[PDB]
RNA sequence: UUAUUAAAAACACAGCACUGUGCAAACACGAAAGUGGACGUAUACGGUGUGACGCCUGCCCGGUGCCGGAAGGUUAAUUG
RNA sequence: CAAGCUUGAGUCUCGUAGAGGGGGGUAGAAUUCCAGGUGUAGCGGUGAAAUGCGUAGAGAUCUGGAGGAAUACCGGUGGCGAAGGCGGCCCCCUGGACGAAGACUGACGCUCAGGUGCGAAAGCGUGGGGAGCAAACAGGAUUAGAUACCCUGGUAGUCCACGCCGUAAACGAUGUCGACUUGGAGGUUGUGCCCUUGAGGCGUGGCUUCCGGAGCUAACGCGUUAAGUCGACCGCCUGGGG
């Protein structure tokens, strides 16, 4: 039961299914009694340096109060899922909820 | 677990054997069981075709199926049992209607588990799922050819299949012999490898074992007279000759594949 | 490694009070719930040698902490053993 | 370290630019150590011998 | 406290060839030296900074 | 194991190795249809050599074989 | 022997830093190989060469793919660990250390023959893997010779899992534990207070580096992290060879 933040990247040609993908992935999340505490689109951002042959990915950003048997198989999710070309899950000392740099950047 | 044996008597000296308590002790399933009478190594003309195959137990064949059709349903493991027909371990499993078959035990597979077939399963070893659907790098076992035939690579204990690449219709496979082979992306696979890796660690100890199993003594072609074999003769130990077949063919190198209509799907051969 | 409320739990049950927390069965009895936990993580990590030699300090303080309760009071030392299982 | 040769800038001052560009950068340095293995035990020995003589 | 989602922030301490820059020229402090190369590395996995320049 | 002058140090053997074989398998018996291999699928199957186990297994690719390569030289039917 | 006490040794509460250990994923740069494109006579190597590679199209250059190993910069007289040792990023399991204010137990302590465990690299066994490097080996050089140093290749090994071995200049060539004995300059990690702007300063713990005083030492040197002044216990030495 402990504090998740928790970035994935989108390839760009299912931009659209974005936000279809966000509520999914919340109702298996609060559906095990855990908070959210951030929820982020950054959108199209120009990557650093090719994936897959590609630049500008889409960015979503979230932090998440939950139990390690539900955010498990959020990379289950993610790894067989083909829009995901990259994620990062990072276990965090205390809740999150202050804007991040990504929202005052705009 | 492998164990060894104690050196009670010399032909116990060098048995190792594999127990494995998971299997039934029990006797099999009946309605998935045929006859099945042993050969002798002998065809329809009664004549030995394959040399040394003669003798051993008796032995039921168990009806497996290789084709994993029944989509949708879902199916748990009831127990592994042992199968004389070959190598790998098998398990009995029932679908929800109620109908029972035998397939392959993959590995790490215990009863109570849950399998299930067709396009829309989950990727977990022991599901069956046409190959456009599995991940590239995936390790799958019992591999189709032909879609709808059946499996028929890597079957054997502890053999496997990886799925190298998809591109277009086909899907590139590297075999365990080390070759790359395109399939058709239609064909069915199942995930995981097949069970009993260390059926490979096992030691005979003595001649009697391989006689149990229906292999008949191989009598050296240099121990022959030169009537029997070309490499028969000589008056002590002699050789002096390049190493061929009973038949003339030099063995020891001569590459023997000549198959002109399956060449197109074999992308580099073993090394 | 023992968590704040399944420590505290072995305070009020084997202690004094709730403030008695360096009692001699206390002590015993916080070394016996971690060194039956840690059975668990060495089933499956058996090549961890640097966590292990934190294990045998548990063991060899709970041997000494034993010793000294028997020679001061064999009536507590009995109570102590049987409710944990010791010694067989 | 990528050098643009901008406008009305003589050759000789855009060379510069590249020479002292790599010169920061490192480059030659971490080519000529990375020719030939160095043991742990001598990459130790002369880490601590530089270290040592850093004394003004 | 440093935080790899602040870009702009990490920028400052990399060459332009990308290198972490050491902090005895910048003058960082050790225990935030430590933890601006980690959230670097974090950052450099995203892509949101680079490794190299020719990638 | 040489029925009927040879029972052995010969044969087999568990173990080891090399080699072929992607399944309409290699291979074998069959003008062929088919059959065995196998209702097996490379942890499998055929061929060859050595012969439990222990310590081991050095140098040679010039000759013959085999695997690979294709610039070039030479080269049949066919055309004329 | 009995009864105590809290100063030694332990337990709990709140935090901090860390390449401490085990397991599973993942990323980028580079080397090698395979396929294709462009292109044409050299490449490679050395003190100079040759072996080798290359007109059957090499080396160079671009695109795509496979695979293994190691993680530039950060990076340090830095940190953790009993020692051996440990360095990309993420997750799961897990050991220790240190600080603050308290509360608790009441000498529960120190050392340790025999015993048990851990223990670099090389090596051995069984099954895998095999890019780079490289004992043995082969060829080319150098040389009086050259079983070498140099060059071109190259197998075991180096890598993984599970067992074995039990040794190193395994070194601080300095056993463990405790108390006492002037100072200076630093590093690292906590914490307290003061005008909490200036923001900076003064203390108080832990670990660590370099000088140096008394004292000690054959000298070199060591020097509050002692090789100074003492106590407890253990290991070990008795001329050089053999
Ligand atoms: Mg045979
Ligand atoms: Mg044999
Ligand atoms: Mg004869
Ligand atoms: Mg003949
Ligand atoms: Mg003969
Ligand atoms: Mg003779
Ligand atoms: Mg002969
Ligand atoms: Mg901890
Ligand atoms: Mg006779
Ligand atoms: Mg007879
Ligand atoms: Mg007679
Ligand atoms: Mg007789
Ligand atoms: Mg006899
Ligand atoms: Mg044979
Ligand atoms: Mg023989
Ligand atoms: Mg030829
Ligand atoms: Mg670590
Ligand atoms: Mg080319
Ligand atoms: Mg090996
Ligand atoms: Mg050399
Ligand atoms: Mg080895
Ligand atoms: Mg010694
Ligand atoms: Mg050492
Ligand atoms: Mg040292
Ligand atoms: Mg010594
Ligand atoms: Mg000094
Ligand atoms: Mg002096
Ligand atoms: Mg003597």
């Amino acid at each position: 039961m402990r504090h998740y933040e928790i970035v994935f990247m989108v390839h760009p040609d299912q931009s659209e299914q974005v936000p279809g993908m966000i509520e999914r992935y919340t109702a298996a999340i609060t559906g095990a009694e855990g908070k959210i505490h951030r929820l982020e689109d950054w959108g199209r951002r120009q990557l650093a340096y090719p994936i897959n042959k590609l630049h500008k990915a889409h960015y979503v950003l979230m932090n998440v109060e939950a139990p390690q048997e539900v955010i498990d198989e959020l990379e289950t999710t993610f790894r067989f899922n083909d829009a995901v070309i990259r994620s990062m899950v990072m276990r965090t000392k205390h809740a999150v909820t202050e804007a991040s740099p990504m929202v005052k950047a705009k | 677990a492998v164990v060894k044996c104690k050196p009670t008597s010399p032909g116990r000296r060098h048995v190792v054997k594999v127990v494995n308590p998971e299997l039934h002790k029990g006797k099999p399933f009946a309605p998935l069981l045929e006859k099945n009478s042993k050969s002798g190594g002998r065809n329809n003309n009664g004549r030995i075709t394959t040399r040394h195959i003669g003798g051993g137990h008796k032995q039921a064949y168990r009806i497996v199926d290789f084709k994993r059709n029944k989509d949708g349903i879902p199916a748990v493991v009831e127990r592994l049992e042992y199968d004389p027909n070959r190598s790998a371990n098998i398990a009995l499993v029932l679908y929800k209607d109620g109908e029972r078959r035998y397939i392959l035990a993959p590995k790490g597979l215990k009863a109570g588990d849950q399998i299930q077939s067709g396009v829309d399963a989950a990727i977990k070893p022991g599901n069956t799922l046409p190959m456009r659907n599995i991940p590239v790098g995936s390790t799958v076992h019992n591999v189709e050819m032909k879609p709808g035939k059946g499996g028929q690579l890597a079957r054997s204990a502890g053999t496997y299949v990886q799925i190298v690449a998809r591109d277009g219709a086909y899907v590139t496979l590297r075999l365990r012999s080390g070759e790359m082979r395109k399939v058709e992306a239609d064909c069915r696979a199942t995930l995981g490898e097949v069970g009993n890796a260390e059926h490979m660690l096992r030691v005979l100890g003595k001649a009697g074992a391989a006689r149990w199993r229906g292999v008949r003594p191989t009598v050296r072609g240099t121990a022959m007279n030169p009537v029997d074999h070309p490499h028969g003769g000589g008056e002590g130990r002699n050789f002096g000759k390049h190493p061929v077949t009973p038949w003339g063919v030099q063995t020891k190198g001569k590459k023997t594949r000549s198959n002109k209509r399956t060449d197109k799907f074999i992308v580099r051969r073993r090394s | 490694s023992l968590s704040t409320e399944a420590t505290a739990k072995i305070v009020s049950e084997f202690g004094r009070d709730a403030n008695d927390t360096g009692s001699t069965e206390v002590q015993v009895a916080l070394l016996t719930a971690q060194i039956n936990h840690l059975q668990g993580h060495f089933a499956e990590h058996k090549k961890d040698h640097h966590s292990r030699r934190g294990l045998l300090r548990m063991v060899s303080q709970r041997r000494k902490l034993l010793d000294y309760l028997k020679r001061k009071d064999v009536a507590r030392y009995t109570q102590l053993i049987e409710r944990l299982g010791l010694r067989r | 370290p990528v050098i643009k040769v901008r406008e009305n800038e003589p050759f000789d001052v855009a060379l510069r630019r590249f020479k002292r560009s790599c010169e920061k950068a490192g480059v030659l340095a971490e080519v000529r150590r990375r020719e030939f293995y160095e043991k742990p035990t001598t990459e130790r020995k002369r880490a601590k011998a530089s270290a040592v003589k850093r004394h003004a | 406290e440093i935080d790899y989602k602040d870009i702009a922030t990490l920028k400052n301490y990399i060459t332009e060839s990308g290198k972490i820059v050491p902090s005895r020229i910048t003058g960082t402090r050790a225990k935030y030296q430590r933890q601006l190369a980690r959230a670097i590395k974090r950052a450099r996995y995203l892509s949101l900074l680079p490794y190299t320049d020719r990638h």
